[PDB]
């Protein structure tokens, strides 16, 4: 039974950066990879970045260009992702999913409120 | 002065679009294996099916497929990339025919591959195929061994942690629409015919004629070939017994 | 990037009915979809993978099909349970994956 557990709720301003992260526990970390996907509040939900484990590699999504750094520690198995220039529109539940076995995301985190404001 | 192709009688088809036609290939290091039995397989109707980019048949002429009967057919299929599409064959050396998947040297059956690079290549990178890097001994034929435990390649134990000499053994493929021609997944389908004809239950269409007695005839039995009288005969045949020679 | 467009957006039908929605792609996406489940205030569960399986746990009435540019998820038996928002995937391009815009099942 793999379980995803993420930080808690963070609170920032408009210009600053936020990271958080996503503990995997269970299972072998070294073979799914993490995607995070965001959900603004009325809106459906986007897709931010993926953590290959296997390859070591990070990808971003096209619509955010450098706005997203995804690292990971393989030792603790957990995963970071770093987003930079936090705006008013930012204001999302950032979840983070397993893209197990068949490429979908089986397995979410229990997602955690960024709010950005003043 | 007539042939008689006295198969067994058996209309099954053999189930050959579930193997070249899943959604979903096998990585190399865990290639999935189907045995195909009780069924008619036409092979010719495989053959001439798609853009087989690789059919090279080892032991037996492709076209002959559909006049002989195997005992037991194995499909094992998976996702190998343009390069090592070579090395599927028996006396091949390299990654991928001693750490993922081995053919035996007296190995009797087709391996046929394909380019898809429609279905297993995507733009971010396709990274669920995974080939074993790292082993070791060679595989023996026909073995899957799917450990994920870290290689040791230091005199310092690794303890199930990689860091300095302490790799992980499965290294991605990683798939693009953009690679190299040489560098896309091919979707190898290695089919391992069991030439053995006693207990023959895979055979292929070869519509049957009437048996005929007491007469020269160019008898094909069951895929057993020759040309003889064939007289009834009081033979105490147990029931497990084919033939006799 | 692929581009994702659900139909109808927004609908509405009662207990025990049958309801369609249908999930058109922009290019050929082979048969790469996954269908989700967001009930509000949860994370999204996974019920449909590769636009037809079925996920482990999921109650049989969800059934997928297509493939190509236009995939339906099909609901033989609705239940009250099975009112929230689903959405669709389309991982056959990692940069970037798109989901749906979104499909709200209300009580009629
Ligand atoms: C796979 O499906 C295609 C399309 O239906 C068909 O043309 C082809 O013959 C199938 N392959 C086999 C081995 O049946």
């Amino acid at each position: 039974q793999v379980q995803l557990v993420e930080s808690g709720a963070e609170v920032k301003k408009p210009g600053s950066s936020v990271k958080v992260s996503c503990k995997a526990s269970g299972g072998n970390f070294n073979m799914y990879t993490i995607s995070w996907v965001r959900q603004a509040p009325g809106r459906g939900l986007e897709w931010m970045g993926r953590f290959i484990p296997i390859a070591n590699k990070a990808n971003y999504a096209q619509n955010f260009p450098g706005r997203v750094t995804i690292t990971a520690d393989k030792s603790t198995s957990t995963v970071y992702m770093e987003l930079r220039s936090l705006t008013s529109d930012d204001t999302a539940v950032y979840y983070c999913a397993r893209s197990g076995s068949y490429d979908a995301f089986d397995v979410w985190g229990q997602g955690t409120m960024v709010t950005v404001s003043s | 002065t007539e042939s008689i192709v006295r198969f067994p009688n058996i209309t099954n088809l053999c189930p050959f679009g579930e193997v070249f036609n899943a959604t979903r290939f096998a990585s190399v290091y865990a290639w999935n294996r189907k045995r195909i039995s009780n069924c008619v397989a036409d092979y010719s109707v495989l053959y001439n099916s798609a853009s087989f980019s690789t059919f090279k048949c080892y032991g037996v002429s492709p076209t002959k497929l559909n006049d002989l009967c195997f005992t037991n057919v194995y499909a094992d299929s998976f996702v190998i990339r343009g390069d090592e599409v070579r090395q599927i064959a028996p006396g091949q050396t390299g990654n991928i025919a001693d750490y993922n998947y081995k053919l035996p040297d007296d190995f009797t059956g087709c391996v046929i591959a394909w380019n898809s690079n429609n279905l297993d290549s995507k733009v971010g990178g396709n990274y669920n195929y995974l080939y074993r890097l790292f082993r070791k001994s060679n595989l023996k034929p026909f073995e899957r061994d799917i450990s994920t435990e870290i290689y040791q390649a230091g005199s310092t134990p690794c303890n199930g942690v990689k860091g300095f000499n302490c790799y992980f053994p499965l290294q991605s493929y990683g798939f693009q629409p953009t690679y190299g021609v040489g560098y896309q997944p091919y979707r190898v389908v290695v089919l391992s015919f069991e030439l053995l004809h006693a207990p023959a239950t895979v055979c292929g269409p070869k519509k049957s004629t009437n048996l005929v007695k007491n007469k020269c005839v160019n008898f094909n039995f069951n895929g057993l070939t020759g040309t003889g009288v064939l007289t009834e005969s009081n033979k105490k045949f147990l029931p497990f017994q084919q033939f006799g020679r | 990037a692929i581009r994702m467009t659900q139909s109808p957006s927004t609908l509405s039908a009662s207990v025990g009915d049958r309801v369609t929605i249908t999930c058109r792609a922009s290019q050929t996406i082979n048969s790469w979809l996954a269908w989700y489940q967001q009930k509000p205030g949860k994370a999204p569960k996974l019920l449909i993978y590769d636009a037809s399986n079925l996920e482990s746990g999921v109650p049989s009435r969800f059934s997928g099909s297509g493939s190509g540019t236009e995939f339906t998820l099909t609901i033989s038996s609705l239940q009250p349970d099975d009112f929230a928002t689903y959405y669709c995937q389309q991982y056959e391009s990692y940069s970037p994956i798109t989901f749906g815009q979104g499909t709200r099942l209300e009580i009629k």
